């Protein structure tokens, strides 16, 4: 199962 | 005994052609189980092996809508890559991630990772600790910047000792059969004369499972290393993998040359010779 | 960006000829990952291949096996041809069995 991390950008 | 899962982004634009596409396939171990296209129908999370279709349809809905949202995240870091980078919107740009966890025989995280490359070359890392990051540039510095003031990596941590490992200790009960079996190499030396003074031995490894195999050669009990032609790894088409390793040696002196075979589903490393 | 594509002709099982098989082209260690394979089978483009879902190796380079079910001859020769940004034609390689 994958992760979401909300908001995360370069 | 150890198993990995990992999941892997490209991000590849392509100006002139449209959006950038997003890819992302899933293994654990050498198996792959999950695969995600942008430039797909229909884009949607899809299994890849058969003991990933018992997951019911909340984890296809989250799975897909993850990657559709990474879809649009990673067009937007490619953006601002082109300007951490001062490069143009002409030119085509890559973006990759790798990131999963490893458990040891008691479903324990051994370790976990989150890595990224941009255009072939490392950009940022989860250090081991999964608390600070290895920046490898100074356009990767400002992610990390942005990353230390987010927390991201406290985010990070709670996924990988949590989520990540919980999962694959699920999909390794569920694909026991085949995730949890190794196939040892069925092995054997070939003779090829290459002239009347010289001759290739190459000692053959076919059908293993997983990939990871140590192929050797040593002339009077000696690793030829250095004198040992090595192919990649490479895959089957039935989950196996096959490998070769040759040296060129004086004829007449074969029987001094011994290939030396290491892989997980053998209870011992093999020996074996050219027989005539 | 950039490296050119190792590449690897070979057969799932080992060649009998009269028995059929699958013919493999490994393309590896290669970025960026835009890349054109084609089967040959005596200089002619097999129609219809596969090839596996894009992935990439621990430093990045990609990887991608392309394949489609033959029958080996004695008479009949097979080749992968690769195309990659890397190389200014496409590049030839000859299906050897003993490789």
């Amino acid at each position: 199962e994958e992760n979401l991390l909300d908001f995360v950008r370069f | 005994g150890s198993h990995s899962m990992r999941y892997f982004y490209t991000a590849m634009s392509r100006p002139g052609r449209g959006e950038p596409r997003f890819i992302t396939v899933g293994y654990v171990d050498d198996t792959l189980f999950v695969r995600f296209d942008s430039d797909a129908t229909s884009p949607r999370k899809e299994p890849r092996a058969p003991w990933i279709e018992q997951e019911g349809p909340e984890y296809w809905d989250r799975e897909t809508q993850i990657s559709k949202t990474n879809t649009q995240t990673y067009r937007e870091n490619l953006r601002t890559a082109l300007r951490y980078y001062n490069q143009s919107e002409a030119g085509s740009h890559i973006i990759q991630r790798m990131y999963g966890c490893d458990v040891g025989p008691d479903g324990r995280l051994l370790r976990g990772y989150d890595q990224d490359a941009y255009d072939g070359k490392d950009y940022i890392a989860l250090n081991e600790d999964l608390s600070s990051w290895t920046a490898a540039d100074t356009a990767a510095q400002i992610t990390q910047r942005k990353w230390e003031a987010a927390r991201v990596a406290e985010q990070l941590r709670a996924y990988l000792e949590g989520l990540c490992v919980e999962s694959l200790r699920r999909y390794l009960e569920n694909g026991k059969e085949t995730l949890q079996r190794a196939d040892p190499p069925k092995t054997h030396v070939t003779h090829h004369p290459i002239s009347d003074h010289e001759v290739t031995l190459r000692c053959w490894a076919l059908g293993f499972y997983p990939a990871e195999i140590t192929l050797t050669w040593q002339r009077d009990g000696e690793d030829q290393t250095q004198d040992t032609e090595l192919v990649e790894t490479r895959p089957a088409g039935d989950r196996t993998f096959q490998k070769w390793a040759a040296v060129v040696v004086p004829s007449g002196e074969e029987q001094r040359y011994t290939c030396h075979v290491q892989h997980e589903g053998l209870p011992k490393p093999l020996t074996l010779r050219w027989e005539p | 960006i950039q490296r050119t594509p190792k590449i690897q002709v070979y057969s799932r099982h080992p060649a009998e000829n009269g028995k059929s098989n699958f013919l493999n082209c490994y393309v590896s260690g290669f970025h960026p990952s835009d890349i054109e394979v084609d089967l040959l089978k005596n200089g002619e483009r097999i129609e219809k291949v596969e090839h596996s879902d894009l992935s990439f190796s621990k430093d990045w380079s990609f990887y991608l096996l392309y394949y489609t079910e033959f029958t080996p001859t004695e008479k009949d020769e097979y080749a992968c041809r690769v195309n990659h940004v890397t190389l200014s034609q496409p590049k030839i390689v000859k299906w050897d069995r003993d490789m």
